[PDB]
Formats: C-alpha cells, structure tokens, sequence
C-alpha cells in the first residue's frame, strides 16, 4: 500500500525515495534516470520503485 | 426502510454491512374497470401499485 | 558466491526479477492434531471440538 | 540447488528479505453474531456473561 | 464426583470433552462433556387459523414494510391472545390487525390506526375495539405516543430535509409543552408542525399533501395550525434558516 | 436360534437411551431422537 | 461505552439496553472505540 | 449462454403468474361475498419480493 522503508533484498533505505522520485518523473525524466538520480543502481532497490503502487493514496479518497 | 418506516436510499457498502438485500421497489399501473350489467361503464387506475 | 564460505560457486546460477505471488493456503490454517481429543456422544468416536 | 532444502517444489526464502515485510500479509476473519427476541420464553440479548 | 472429594465443582474441560476434579486432577467421566455441541464456538383447526393469521400478519407487514422483528413480536402477541381466547368471536384478520398496530407501539415505532387500517381488510374502528381487548386480555399496557413518533415517518414520506424534520419535532414538542393545542390528538399537533415547518422551508408542502401521509384531514390541520400560528416564533427552532419569514408564514 | 413363530412381532424391544440419546437443542430443550418420536407413537397406538 | 457513527462520525455514549442509533446523525452503523487498554508491537 | 437476464426473466414470469393467480383468489372471495375489492389489498407483494 506504502512505499517499503527497505529495500527487500539489501535493506537500503528507500522510504525516502517516493515521493523524490515522483517529483523527477513530473520532471520529464525517464524512470530509468530518476532512479539513477536517486542513487538507485543494483536493480534490486530499482525495482522497489519501479513496481511500487501507490495504493495508500487511494486509500485516504475514503473518509476516515 | 427504518423500524420507523422512513425511506432512505440504500448505498451498497450499508447492505452489505447490515446484511440487507439490495433490491428495488417495484410498482405496476392497475385499471380496474366495473362493468353493473346496467349499461354504465366506470375505469378506475391505481397508479404505481 | 557461497554465503556460508565465502566461496564462489563453480557454476555460474541464472538470477533475475521474477514476479512471484503469496498463495491464501498457509500452513498454519493446515496444520492440526488430535490426541484424546472429543469424541461424540452417540457413537462415541472422535469429532472436532 | 543451493542447501537442498528447495528440492522437489520447495522454496528457499530470504530470512532478511521476510524481517523487511517481504511477503508479509495480513489476515482479517469477520464475525457475525444477532441477538433474536423471537419466542416469549426465550431472549437473548448482548452482554458479558 | 470425586470420590475423595464429596461434592466437588468439577470443571468442565474442552480439550477432551472431560469433567474433573477442582482440586484433586481426577477425571470424572472419560469423555462425557460433548464440547463440539455444548459451546457455541392433518392439521389442526387451532394450527391451521394460527398459520393463515401468520400468513396474513406478514402480508400486512410487508406491505407497509415492517422489518420482521415486529413481524416476530406480533406473532407472540397473537399466540399469547390467540390461546387466551378473550377475542374468540373476534375475527382473527381484526386481531391481528390489533396486535401489528400493538406490536409497533411496544417496539417504539407506532403506526397510527389509519395506517393498519389501509394495509388490513378491517376498519380502524373494528381495529381500535380489538387493540383494547387485547391489552386487557394480556394485562399489558403500551406508552402514550407523542408527536415526534410519526416525524421520521411522516417528514420522510413528504420528502422534507432533515432540518425541516427537526423544527417540526421541535415545534410539536414545544407546541405540547406550551399546551397550545390541549386535547388534539398528536398526530394533528404532528401534521400542523409539519405544515408550519414546511411553510417555512424552500420544500412547501400543501395542507392536503401533509393530511394524506398522515391520514389527517386538511380540517383537522388547519384547526390545529390555528392554534399553534399566533405562538410561531416561539414555537421554531432558534438556530432554524427561515426561507420565508415567521411573520410571513400564511394566515388561516 | 431361529424359530418361524419368532419372526412375528408379539412383543416390541426398545433400544436404550444409549442407542438414542437426549439431544440438547435450544437451551433445556430436549431434543429426542428420531426413535423417541416412532417410540412414542407406538406406545399411543398399542395403549389405544 | 463510546460508539462512533459510521457517517458523521460522532462519538456519543450508549447504554447495553438503549437502542443503538446516533443521537443526532440518525444513522444506524455504529462502530466501538478503540480500547484505551495498551497493547504491545514488536517492531518486526 | 443463460445471463442473469433471461434467469431472472424465468423466475419473474413465474411469480408473476403466482402473483396474478393470488389476486383472483382473493378478488373473487370477496365480489362471491357481493362486495366490491379493494386492489392494493389483493396484492401480495412477498410472492416476487
Ligand atoms: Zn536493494
Ligand atoms: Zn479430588
Ligand atoms: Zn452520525
């Protein structure tokens, strides 16, 4: 629903690394040079967000 | 319809949760016409029956 | 390279980002024991209690 | 084939991967339970005992 | 029963369905409990009225769509009156009819005699001649009704938003408190509130609208209006968003 | 063991409680079983 | 004994006896509070 | 392939007819008896509900 804090498979922090790498997409980046940016290179943590969705932004559309 | 018997509009997620079937009230035109065998002819329409 | 020896293993393995699912059938919802457990009043044979 | 513990359909997970929420999910069973009055000798109504 | 201890409380145990001593471990009874059960974890005269009087009980119900809890407390009332047989003469459709209309006073929820009435072959007065036999047939009584027990019901029915419910509650309540209106029946006292708080909304309603739902003639409001209009203001909610002004509100 | 006389029912055994037991249904209510119901009956007729 | 309205979402105070209904919303789904009893995470 | 259209139009031709047949019924005991009917009464509306 939320982003990892970790990455699975090396722990590497990546809970700060949505809502940067959100804002480089806005940026006309491609998702291979925003997670580039973001220092992102074993495609281990790439993939954390790559395939992230986002569904607790959904989630707050219903009253609590 | 509340034990009161006031309608309100049934929202899915709520017959879901209180187990209330989510159905639709049907309601039908009737005309009834009485025939006296005294050559008068009375129609009479219930609406929305 | 071998984690418990730090070796690297001879044959070079295929690895990769597979995209894998979490099946609803644990084994904690499977796993069950009976030992003297309580049996049924008419036929006197085991049941789940 | 890394310790034989994968052989034959099996699956060798990643302990460290499972501590970081890897594949962790969440298990939700629902209970339902009304109270009738139907019956002048016998009631039932919710309270702790 | 233990054998060393006379009169121990054995304690009941789910694992194997036992009985055991309190206080000694000894098992009374090898596996006697039956745990799985124990925790929750050609027809007569008399059979066949009662059956066609529920047949009609739920007809009746459905039709103004009572839930089946009142539907389940009329049946017990007619059971328990049906075996008493104080109304034996009584046709069984008029006692029913009586015990749905005392079934929805004793639930909190009352449906006036007209109500019943529309939704049953018998006539309120015939309904009315029941309901007092069966109250004294089971020694039962049933709460005084008030003005807000057909509010829901009735604002509902007129389509009125809820805040026109509440000034007409409250202008009932407070018309009754005043004793503006000593005497009327509540449903009146309802109806005329209703018109004064629709009359004082975007949503107005006709004196002949307001008497339909309610089964009161536009008579019988306008008389009860009279008498509540000269104390209007007072009678309002004070935080009420008046569309047309009290002192505009119409005169007859 | 066997005798054709026998075979006609002149007098009717009655399984014990075990056989049928007391169910428990509804609270206190017991709830008798299939044979005290076919039992009941044939005591009725044969006192009649 | 707090119950919170499914729609307003109005804490008020309800007795095992009284109807259950909010006291002013009207609406009939009604949740419990949460319990001020404290319970324990391991953060794992 | 049968939808949840013509199923349900299978089940409603039924209890309409059931419907129709139980307002005959009750019409005709009450014009037997000589006095006139009321129609919303005839309607027994648990038959298609
Ligand atoms: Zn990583
Ligand atoms: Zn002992
Ligand atoms: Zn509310």
């Amino acid at each position: 629903m939320i982003i990892p804090v970790r990455c699975f498979t090396c722990g590497k922090i990546v809970g700060n690394k949505w809502e940067a790498y959100l804002g480089l997409l806005q940026a006309e980046y491609t998702e291979g040079d925003a997670l580039d940016a973001l220092g992102l290179k074993r495609y281990c943590c790439r993939r954390m967000l790559l395939a992230h969705v986002d569904l607790i932004e959904k989630l707050l559309n219903y009253a609590p | 319809w509340e034990r009161d018997g006031a309608p309100s509009p049934m929202m899915p997620n709520e017959a879901r949760l209180r187990n209330l079937t989510y159905s639709a009230p049907l309601y039908v035109d009737i005309t009834k016409t009485v025939i006296k065998e005294g050559e008068e002819q009375l129609q009479t329409q219930h609406q929305k029956t | 390279y071998n984690g418990f020896t730090g070796r690297k293993i001879t044959s070079q393995i295929f690895i990769g980002p597979t995209y894998y699912q979490r099946l609803k059938h644990m084994v904690d919802d499977k796993i069950h024991s009976r030992a003297r457990g309580p049996i049924q009043i008419l036929n006197r044979q085991p049941m789940e209690g | 084939s890394y310790t034989g513990y994968n052989q034959e359909d099996s699956v060798i997970m990643n302990r460290s991967a499972v501590d970081r929420g890897f594949f962790r999910s969440v298990f939700y069973r629902s209970y339902k339970e009304q109270e009738s009055k139907k019956g002048f000798d016998q009631e039932e109504v919710f309270e702790k005992p | 029963t233990c054998p060393n201890h006379p009169d121990a409380i054995l304690v009941e145990d789910y694992r194997a369905g036992d009985m055991i001593c309190p206080e000694c471990g000894l098992v009374v009874g090898d596996r006697v409990i039956d745990v799985g059960s124990e925790w929750r974890t050609t027809m007569s005269s008399s059979d066949r009225a009662m059956m066609n009087a529920f047949k009609e009980i739920t007809t009746m119900a459905d039709r103004i769509n009572l839930p089946r809890n009142i539907v389940d407390r009329t049946n017990n009332l007619f059971k328990q009156v049906y075996e008493q047989k104080s109304l034996k003469g009584r046709a069984n459709d008029a006692i029913a009819s009586a015990c749905l209309y005392i079934a929805c006073r004793q639930e909190g929820v009352p449906r006036t005699f007209k109500e019943i009435c529309a939704v049953s072959r018998i006539s309120k007065k015939e309904i009315g001649r029941c309901f007092k036999l069966i109250l004294k047939a089971l020694e039962t009584s049933v709460d005084l009704i008030t003005t807000g027990d057909f509010m829901s019901r009735f604002c509902s029915n007129l389509c009125l938003p809820k805040q026109v419910q509440m000034a007409a509650t409250h202008i009932a309540r407070k018309a009754v408190e005043l004793d503006l209106v000593p005497g009327r029946s509540p449903i009146s006292v309802a109806a005329a509130a209703i018109y004064m708080a629709s009359q004082a909304s975007a949503e107005k309603r006709t004196q002949k609208e307001i008497g339909d739902i309610a089964g009161v003639a536009d008579v019988t409001i306008r008389q009860s209006y009279r008498l509540i209009y000269p104390r209007a203001p007072d009678l309002f909610p004070t935080d009420f968003k008046f569309d047309t002004p009290v002192d505009k509100l119409p005169q007859l | 063991y066997a005798r054709p006389e026998w075979m006609i029912v002149t007098v009717l055994p009655v399984p014990p409680l075990s056989v049928r037991p007391a169910v428990v249904m509804q609270g206190s209510a017991r709830n008798q079983d299939d044979l005290t119901h076919k039992l009941a009956d044939i005591v009725k007729i044969n006192n009649q | 004994m707090i119950y919170i309205c499914g729609e307003c979402h109005t804490e008020n105070e309800i007795k095992s006896r009284d109807p259950i209904r909010c006291r002013e919303c009207g609406y009939r789904i009604m949740y419990k509070k949460r319990t001020k009893r404290l319970v324990v995470f391991d953060a794992r | 392939l049968d939808l949840a259209g013509p199923l349900l139009a299978f089940l409603f031709r039924g209890m309409f007819k059931n419907l129709l047949k139980e307002v005959r019924i009750y019409a005709q005991k009450f014009i037997d008896r000589g006095k006139d009917f009321n129609l919303e009464l005839a309607i027994k509306t648990r038959i298609i509900s």
